[PDB]
């Protein structure tokens, strides 16, 4: 159980960090004009 | 396979207030019985006879004759579990 | 006219985006409307107020805010003098005239732009320095306002405290909680049941303390934004335009509105039940209490009474074992209120205290709150939908909870609206696609 | 069908004397009953204790008898349990307990006659619906 | 309301609706300018 | 840079499906909710939704067909408490108390919220105007209403809409018993939104099909008269407006395509917004109009209307919903 | 001294109070005083259900079960009279308290056994001539197990005993001779056996503590099927008061 | 002082109704500034004085 | 009623005088 809780916490942290850091990595500049 | 509650409607329980199985709210149907005497009558059940209701401890001489004027509205049937369990004699789930 | 700006009459306030004098005018004019409603609504409430009736049987939402701040009420919430309500309305109403006078002046009479009139009030949206500076000033104002609440609680009469010993009363707050492990511990609790996020704040000390903290946090951030310009990572992560900042605040005002909904629905500390009527969980718990007291008086043994389902009729356990009220109110066992906590032992509701220590004022309180549950029809018929007309009542809590969820939802829509448009205006296609340079026509085909 | 003098004639005391209320009087009791009582007593039931209703039949078997104007005024002044053994102003609004039940403070002697008049009149108009609960809704 | 101001208690019943009228006036005005 | 390559692919316009940063949350959360829903629909054991130890079967393998099957909401004993797997002593306890429901609805709400954001995002990458996601907000808000908002106000995820066809109807019926939502003007505007949307959808489609410009013979589909990406419009808006303006009167018709298409968006979206708001505000027990016993005769007899007939039906749902769960006479939960 | 806010949500609400290892004392019984038990707590730690073997005529065994209804199991606040009998023995006669919990366990295979774990109307007695309560004192007795559901409970088809239909109304013309068991509902009432075995005594405070083992029948769905035999093991804590 | 409370209050409402109509009609009017301007200035001044007078005398009625 | 017309009155006077509507 606790192994699962830690496993999901790591998974969730990973993707949430992809989201914040992806949208900070220069989003407005990613457009066609 | 019989319904105990339906079958109990076949005895005097269906006509009068059974001092061992009836819910305490039926004592509202007659004068001077609720809630003081009613609490005592339910707390001191069962009774081998209707007359045994006057032998409850601590009854004033007034309260004794109040029960006498209502012995005619009382009866006694065998104790039935499905009507006294669950605390249903103080709240059988039926309000309005 | 629409040919000059591009925007149509129904989008006419978008013509104000680069006219700082008129834009200031509308803003100051709008703030007058708010202050106007606040004062006007108060006097209306006071003209209709009856002291012998509780506030929540009378459709009042403002007088409850004023009384929670400690003005007008005595022990247990009873209204003792109504003159402080009167002042709060008059002063707001009088002030709105001032805010109106300046707002209208700047709108149709003052200079349309400020940038040529003064270099201090003028602003260009794309100027990241001036914007953080205006942000800084306003952060400072917010900090002061949060400290005014502290000052009212510590130095100027105190606050109404439903938890005060002997029954709620006005009380001066001498020891605000400053322990960051408590104050920011609220900001880290779960939003879910039995936890509550910030909504679970259940003592004035924690309230007063948190305000000292954001009061200081704000003034510091205000000073920080007046002195700095945005860093490079913030520069490339945001959109710098008037509509963009408007969208950022719509999202925030939305988040705040949802939070306000939950606060007035669950919390009975900064929303004293004495004024606002019981909460949902509370009135249901009060119902179970009322029938416990009644049946026990008749001679029932409420600990061992089994109910139809097999669970206890009056008392069961929670999923973690705590003795709770039984029946369908089992869902409401996280409720906490001053009329019920005396019966709470360390393991939950204490069967011995239930048997011997219930006081008449508790039976009165439970019955009152059971028959004032926040349930009612749009035309203010009180009860479940199947109730016949008779009781004119909807809880202020329902009225406040429902309105602010509507406002919150629409402001989230507002955020999505202006955010996407801000992004498209900055990139240069908020008006549609250039035929001679259609982007998709130059990407390769998906297959 | 009209709110007739015949309808508005209810017992005064327990010795057969009566009182004929006006339409205005009846309308007063109905408004006062909604102000003070309907929170617990809507439609003649009793939300906080369904076992005791405002039906004329039940009030007749109460002690002291409450099926006339006198006893309902008395009851609103000094209420008791169904057998008249305990005084219950501590938990039931009354003139005696107007300090803890504020909506009873501003009730004149005339206002108690109207409310009592409305309690006795309404079952005559609505019959079994008064006190019957949601079966008769 | 304090009785020295009881003379306005009719005026108080109307005041809270005044902000709404402000919304309506903007339409009277745009109607008068032909949108 | 390696992070820039990753970011270039996350945001690519050359992907068959657009991923994007919203998608970095959307894809895993939806996949989790979808896999758990499929498994629980087929295989879950009975769930004690009303917290009275009377479990309710909802899966196929336990005697349900596509119509009666549901993922059952989590227990009333749980209420609003968070209840993931790790909070439970064993998978068996988790299934008994309604665990898959919370797992599914929370992952789904997160996934659909990011679906909305994904719509803004790809639109921005394509050079589009951005408001399609605002339209999708109307069903998303509705989903939020019945899975999250209505449980909050009532105080238990057990009053959430079951994930099932019959469960949904059990939700509508109990809702009407408790809140009189037919008599609530916000649901009425929702009816006006979906009926009207159906009507206008029907209308726009018939009017454009009616005005198609002859480009094909009779031995082929009229559709082959349109080629993907022609610059000429394929129907005659003037003829269609000529027709429909005569059907009613000319000023009741649309001669501006953009003005007509805006109307097509706004009518159902607004109406669905209001009906989301109706569920969301009935969550706080601000109920539909109550006209019970509203009309009275001169003696004082009740003169029923149709509202009082609606009440008799509401009553019959009321006293039969959750038939064992009530121990006290007022329905306050 | 822990408060409710220290305990809520942790599980300790379901634990009985313990006595530290330093409590093997002896609490004396004065035959000239009248004693009671002012608090009796029972915390189950293991539910065992007797499997139903095929036709092996053989040892039916108590298999172990998984609890699924969480920390809802413990009895507490139980009080009653403690009689000094003529022959020296003591007798506890249960009176009131949270003396029942509905428990549901799951067997291997998936089958859920519901039961009403209880000591309702327990009469528990010791060996003769007990001058004091020691760490070898045993309390044994019988208790009544009432029906899982009470009279007002309605099955999913609307049938019940003191309420509900009395037939399979969705089958208006089926022969209901086969469904008499499901159409007529019965209220059961069996008998339980329990043994409370003292293992720690605080002869100064009067607290006792130890382990118990009770045997009782599970639920029968108001007569629709046969109950299982259940065995419940755990710890207890009582308190004697003159 | 009560007479003064009643007439200062009665002047504030009247002046307010005039200012409410007058100030926007004058601000959007053409040359009507050479007039209005100075008349709005002390209309603003007397309004503030009237609010204060009413507020002070309120505690003497 | 007097407060109600104060609104439209401003728009009437500003249209009679050729104001800045
Ligand atoms: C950037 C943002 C992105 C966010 C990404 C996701 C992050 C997490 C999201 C969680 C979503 C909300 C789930 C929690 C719902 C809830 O039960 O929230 C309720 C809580 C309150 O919790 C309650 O708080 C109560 C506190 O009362 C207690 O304390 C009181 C003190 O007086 C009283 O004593 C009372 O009796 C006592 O019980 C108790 O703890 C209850 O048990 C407990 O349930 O409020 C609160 O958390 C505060 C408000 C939370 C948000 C409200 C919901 C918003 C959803 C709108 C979505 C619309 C989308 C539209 C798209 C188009
Ligand atoms: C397009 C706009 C349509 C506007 C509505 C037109 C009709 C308005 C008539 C009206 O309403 O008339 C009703 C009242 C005035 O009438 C009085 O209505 C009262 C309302 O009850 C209130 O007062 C009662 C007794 O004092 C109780 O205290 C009760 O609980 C309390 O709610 C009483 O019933 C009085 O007897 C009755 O005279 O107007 C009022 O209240 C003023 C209400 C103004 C708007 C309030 C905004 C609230 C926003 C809630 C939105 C949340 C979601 C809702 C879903 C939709
Ligand atoms: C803080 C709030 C705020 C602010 C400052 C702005 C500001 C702006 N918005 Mg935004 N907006 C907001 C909130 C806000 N919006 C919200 C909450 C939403 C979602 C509902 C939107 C949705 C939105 C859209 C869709 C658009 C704007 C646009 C605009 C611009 C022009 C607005 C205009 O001319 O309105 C004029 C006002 C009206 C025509 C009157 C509206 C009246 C409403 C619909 C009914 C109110 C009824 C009331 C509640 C009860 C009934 C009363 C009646 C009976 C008398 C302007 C920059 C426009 C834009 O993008 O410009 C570039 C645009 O098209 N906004
Ligand atoms: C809260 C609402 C609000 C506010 C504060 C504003 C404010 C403003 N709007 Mg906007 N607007 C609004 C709602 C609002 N609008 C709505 C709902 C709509 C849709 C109908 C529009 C549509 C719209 C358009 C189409 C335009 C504006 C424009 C403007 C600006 C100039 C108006 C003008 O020229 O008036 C001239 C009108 C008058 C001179 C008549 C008198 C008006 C005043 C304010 C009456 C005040 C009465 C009050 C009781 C007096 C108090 C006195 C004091 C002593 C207390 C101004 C800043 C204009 C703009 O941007 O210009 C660049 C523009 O073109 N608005
Ligand atoms: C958040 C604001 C709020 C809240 C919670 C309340 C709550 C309350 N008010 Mg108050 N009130 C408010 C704002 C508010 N008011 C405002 C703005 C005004 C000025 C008009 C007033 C004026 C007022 C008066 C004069 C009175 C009250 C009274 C009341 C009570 C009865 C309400 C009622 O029956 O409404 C009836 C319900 C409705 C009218 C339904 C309205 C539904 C709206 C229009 C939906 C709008 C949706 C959305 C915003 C539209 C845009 C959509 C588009 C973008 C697509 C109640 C306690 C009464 C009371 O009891 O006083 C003692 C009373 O007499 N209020
Ligand atoms: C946010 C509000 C705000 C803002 C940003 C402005 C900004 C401006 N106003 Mg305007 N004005 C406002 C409100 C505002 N005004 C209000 C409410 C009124 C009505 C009373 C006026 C009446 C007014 C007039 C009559 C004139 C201006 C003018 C000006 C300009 C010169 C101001 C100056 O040099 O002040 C210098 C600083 C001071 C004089 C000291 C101010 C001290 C303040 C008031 C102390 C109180 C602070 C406290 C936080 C307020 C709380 C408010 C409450 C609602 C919370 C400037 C562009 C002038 C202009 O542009 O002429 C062409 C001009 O003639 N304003
Ligand atoms: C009204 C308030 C306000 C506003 C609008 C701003 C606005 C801004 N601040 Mg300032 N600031 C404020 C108050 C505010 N600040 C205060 C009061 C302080 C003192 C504590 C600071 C301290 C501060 C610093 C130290 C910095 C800024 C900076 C900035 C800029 C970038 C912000 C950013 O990237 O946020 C986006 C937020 C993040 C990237 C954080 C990561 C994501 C988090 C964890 C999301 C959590 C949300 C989730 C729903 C949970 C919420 C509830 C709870 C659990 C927390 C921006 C101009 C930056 C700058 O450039 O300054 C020159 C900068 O470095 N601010
Ligand atoms: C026996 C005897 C006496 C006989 C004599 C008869 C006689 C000669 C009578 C003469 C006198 C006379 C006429 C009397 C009539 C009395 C009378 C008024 C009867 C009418 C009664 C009645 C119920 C009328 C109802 C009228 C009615 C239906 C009004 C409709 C209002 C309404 C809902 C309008 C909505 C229309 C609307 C919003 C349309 C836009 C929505 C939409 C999606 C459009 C789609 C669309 C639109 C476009 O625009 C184009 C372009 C395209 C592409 C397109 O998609
Ligand atoms: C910009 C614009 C706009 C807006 C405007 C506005 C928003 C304004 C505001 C205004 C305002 C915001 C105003 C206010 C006013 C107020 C007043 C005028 C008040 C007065 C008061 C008084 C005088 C008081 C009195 C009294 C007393 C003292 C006591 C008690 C009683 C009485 C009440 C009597 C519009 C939209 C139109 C459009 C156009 C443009
Ligand atoms: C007063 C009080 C209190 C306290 C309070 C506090 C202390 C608070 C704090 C608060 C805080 C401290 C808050 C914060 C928040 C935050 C937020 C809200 C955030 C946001 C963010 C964002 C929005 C971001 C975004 C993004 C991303 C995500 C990525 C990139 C891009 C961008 C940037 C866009 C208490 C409770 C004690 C009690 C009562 C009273
Ligand atoms: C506080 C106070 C005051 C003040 C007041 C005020 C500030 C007022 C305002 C008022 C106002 C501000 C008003 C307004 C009004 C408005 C109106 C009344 C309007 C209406 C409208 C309509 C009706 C519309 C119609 C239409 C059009 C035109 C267009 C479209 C179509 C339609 C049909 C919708 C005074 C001084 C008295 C003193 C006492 C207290
Ligand atoms: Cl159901
Ligand atoms: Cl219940």
């Amino acid at each position: 159980m606790e192994t699962l809780k830690i496993t999901v916490y790591i998974v969730v942290t990973f993707f949430v960090l992809l989201f914040v850091f992806g949208f900070l990595s220069g989003d407005p500049a990613r457009n066609p004009k | 396979l019989v319904n105990v509650v339906d079958e109990k409607l076949g005895t005097a329980y269906g006509e009068k207030i059974d001092l061992n199985n009836t819910n305490i709210a039926a004592f509202i149907q007659y004068r001077g019985l609720y809630p003081t005497l009613a609490k005592l009558i339910v707390k001191n059940a069962p009774y081998e006879s209707v007359e045994d209701v006057l032998n409850i401890p601590g009854l004033t001489e007034r309260q004794k004759q109040i029960l006498r004027e209502n012995l005619e509205h009382f009866t006694v049937t065998e104790v039935e579990t499905a009507l006294v369990e669950g605390g249903d004699r103080y709240n059988n789930g039926l309000y309005k | 006219d629409q040919e000059s700006s591009g925007f149509a009459w129904w989008a006419g306030n978008a013509r104000l985006i680069n006219l700082s004098g008129k834009l200031l005018g509308a803003h100051v004019a709008h703030a007058g409307l708010i202050v106007f409603w606040a004062g006007a609504m108060t006097l209306f409430e006071l003209a209709h107020f009856i002291p012998e009736k509780p506030m929540y049987e009378q459709g009042l939402i403002l007088i409850p805010h004023i009384a929670t701040l400690g003005w007008g009420v005595g022990p247990g919430g009873e209204v003792v003098d109504t003159f402080p309500f009167f002042v709060v309305g008059v002063v707001h109403l009088i002030s709105s005239a001032v805010l109106g006078f300046g707002g209208v002046y700047h709108a149709i009479r003052g200079p349309e732009t400020l940038e040529e009139y003064s270099s201090f009030f003028g602003y260009d949206w794309k100027d990241k320095n001036k914007m953080t500076t205006i942000l800084g000033f306003h952060l400072i104002v917010l900090g002061i306002g949060a400290l005014l609440l502290v000052a009212k609680a510590m130095f100027f009469g105190g606050l109404y405290d439903t938890w005060a010993p002997g029954g709620g009363d006005v009380r001066v707050i001498t020891n605000p909680t400053l322990d960051p492990r408590v104050i920011f511990g609220y900001l880290l609790k779960s939003p879910f049941g039995g936890e509550g996020w910030i909504v679970s704040v259940n003592n004035l000390e924690d309230v007063v303390g948190g305000h000292i903290w954001i009061g200081l946090i704000c003034i510091a951030g205000g000073i920080w934004h007046i002195l700095t310009t945005p860093f490079g990572w913030a520069r490339r992560a945001f959109i710098w335009s008037g509509e963009a900042y408007l969208s950022y605040s719509l999202g925030a005002l939305s988040m705040m509105g949802f939070i306000a909904t939950c606060f007035v629905w669950f919390n009975n500390t900064v929303y004293p039940s004495e004024f606002y009527g019981p909460t949902g969980p509370e009135a249901s718990q009060a119902q179970a209490m009322t029938f416990l007291i009644r049946d026990q008086k008749l001679g029932a043994n409420v600990g061992s009474a089994q109910g139809p389902t097999g669970l206890g009729k009056y008392l069961m356990r929670s999923p973690t074992g705590e003795i709770i009220f039984g029946g369908e109110t089992m869902r409401f066992w996280d409720f906490r209120g001053p009329w019920l906590e005396p019966l709470r032992g360390p393991n939950g509701l204490d069967l011995n205290k239930i048997k011997n220590d219930i006081q008449p004022w508790q039976e009165r309180r439970a019955a009152e709150y059971m028959t004032h549950a926040p349930l009612g029809s749009l035309n203010s018929v009180g009860g479940v939908a199947t109730e016949i007309n008779s009781v004119n009542f909807v809880s202020p809590r329902s009225w406040l909870a429902t309105s602010h969820f509507v406002l919150a939802f629409f402001f989230l829509v507002g955020h999505l609206w202006h955010a996407g448009r801000a992004r498209a205006a900055a990139a240069g296609f908020e008006k549609g696609i250039d035929r001679e340079s259609e982007p998709v026509l130059s990407m390769p085909s998906l297959d | 069908a009209e709110l007739t003098p015949e309808v508005l004639t209810v017992p005064l005391n327990s010795e057969g004397k009566t009182i004929t209320l006006t339409e205005k009087q009846y309308l007063e009791g109905k408004r006062l009953f909604q102000y003070a009582c309907a929170s617990c007593h809507v439609g003649g039931i009793t939300k906080t204790n369904p076992s005791l209703d405002l039906r004329t039949e039940t009030l007749a078997l109460a002690t002291p008898p409450r099926d006339n104007i006198e006893g309902l005024v008395d009851y609103m002044k000094n209420p008791t349990t169904y057998d008249g053994e305990q005084e219950i102003a501590e938990v039931h609004p009354s003139l005696r307990s107007a300090d803890i039940f504020p909506k009873m403070r501003n009730l004149t002697e005339k206002d108690l006659v109207a409310i009592a008049g409305h309690i006795l009149v309404e079952p005559k108009i609505l019959g079994d619906k008064w006190g019957g609960g949601k079966v008769y809704y | 309301l304090p009785e020295a101001y009881a003379i306005f208690d009719p005026l108080v019943d109307v005041l809270p609706v005044i902000p709404v009228l402000f919304l309506a006036l903007a339409f009277v005005w745009q109607a008068a300018v032909g949108f | 840079n390696l992070w820039e390559r990753f970011c270039n692919w996350v945001t690519s316009t050359d992907n068959r499906l657009y991923v994007g940063w919203f998608g970095v949350i959307m894809i895993p959360t939806l996949l989790a909710a979808t896999i758990c829903f499929v498994i629980a629909f087929i295989a879950a054991p009975p769930v004690d939704i009303d917290g009275i130890r009377e479990p309710v079967s909802g899966s196929l393998l336990y005697g349900n067909n596509i119509i009666t099957g549901a993922v059952v909401p989590s227990s009333n004993a749980i209420g609003l408490h968070f209840y993931p797997i790790w909070e439970a002593a064993s998978l068996d306890e988790w299934l008994y108390n309604g665990g898959p429901y919370q797992l599914i609805i929370f992952h789904f709400l997160l996934g659909a919220s990011c679906y909305m954001g994904r719509q803004w995002e790809l639109s921005y990458r394509l050079g589009m105007r951005p408001w399609i996601c605002v339209a999708y907000s109307a069903p998303l808000a509705s989903a939020f209403a019945v899975f999250l908002i209505y449980p909050i106000g009532q105080g238990s995820f057990s009053d959430g809409m079951p994930l099932g066809i019959s469960g949904t109807f059990n939700f509508m019926i109990v809702f009407q018993a408790e809140h009189n939502i037919l008599m609530h003007p916000f649901h009425q505007l929702g009816v006006a939104g979906v009926f009207g949307g159906a009507l206008f959808c029907a209308m726009h489609g018939s009017l454009v099909t009616s005005s198609l410009i002859r480009e094909t013979t009779e031995t082929e589909s009229a559709n082959y008269g349109y080629k993907f990406g022609q610059e000429e419009e394929t129907y005659n808006i003037v003829a269609a407006h000529g027709y429909f303006g005569r059907l009613i009167f000319q000023y009741a018709s649309f001669n501006n395509s953009r003005s007509l298409h805006f109307f097509l968006a706004a009518w159902p979206v607004v109406g669905v917004w209001f009906t989301a708001l109706g569920i969301s505000t009935m969550a706080f027990n601000l109920n539909g109009f109550n006209f019970n016993h509203s009309v009275i005769d001169a003696k004082g007899n009740v003169i029923n209307t149709w509202a009082d007939i609606i009440n008799r039906a509401n009553l019959g749902m009321e006293v039969m919903h959750e038939r064992n769960a009530h121990n006290f006479p007022l329905d306050l939960a | 001294t822990l408060t409710y806010d220290d305990i809520v949500g942790t599980g300790l609400a379901n634990k009985c109070p313990t006595l530290d290892d330093t409590a093997r004392g002896a609490y004396p019984i004065d035959s000239s005083q009248t004693y009671r038990i002012a608090r009796l707590c029972l915390q189950p730690t293991t539910f065992l259900v007797k499997e139903e073997p095929k036709n092996k005529r053989q040892e039916a065994e108590f298999v172990p079960t998984k609890l699924v209804t969480r920390e809802t199991t413990s009895l507490d606040q139980i009080q009653g009279e403690l009689k000094v009998n003529s022959d020296g023995s003591l007798t506890f006669v249960e009176e009131d308290g949270i003396d029942f919990q509905p428990v549901t366990v799951q067997m291997a295979g998936g089958e859920r056994i519901p039961l009403l774990f209880t000591v309702k109307n327990l009469v528990a007695s010791t060996q003769p001539n007990v001058t004091s309560i020691t760490t070898s004192t045993d309390f044994k007795g019988e208790f009544n197990v009432p029906s899982y559901r009470t009279a007002n409970f309605l099955d999913p088809k609307g049938r019940g005993l003191a309420s509900g239909y009395d037939s399979a109304i969705a089958l208006p013309q089926a022969k209901e001779e086969e469904l008499a068991r499901a159409n007529v509902k019965r209220f059961s009432l069996t008998k339980g056996q329990i043994s409370l075995n003292v293992a720690k005594v605080d002869g100064r405070t009067g607290e006792i503590a130890g382990t118990f083992e009770s045997e009782q029948l599970s639920d029968d769905d108001m007569g629709a099927h046969e109950p299982h035999e259940v065995k419940i093991q755990g710890v207890f804590y009582a308190s004697i008061e003159p | 002082m009560t007479i003064l409370f009643q007439l200062a209050l009665a002047a504030l409402v009247i002046l307010s109704f005039v200012m409410v109509i007058g100030v926007p009609v004058a601000y959007a009017s053409p040359q009507d500034w050479d007039r209005s301007k100075q008349l709005i200035f002390l209309g603003s001044g007397l309004w503030i004085a009237l609010v204060l007078v009413v507020g002070v005398l309120n505690f003497f009625v | 009623a007097m407060i109600g017309i104060a609104g439209p009155m401003i728009i009437f006077l500003l249209a009679v005088r050729r104001g800045n509507l």
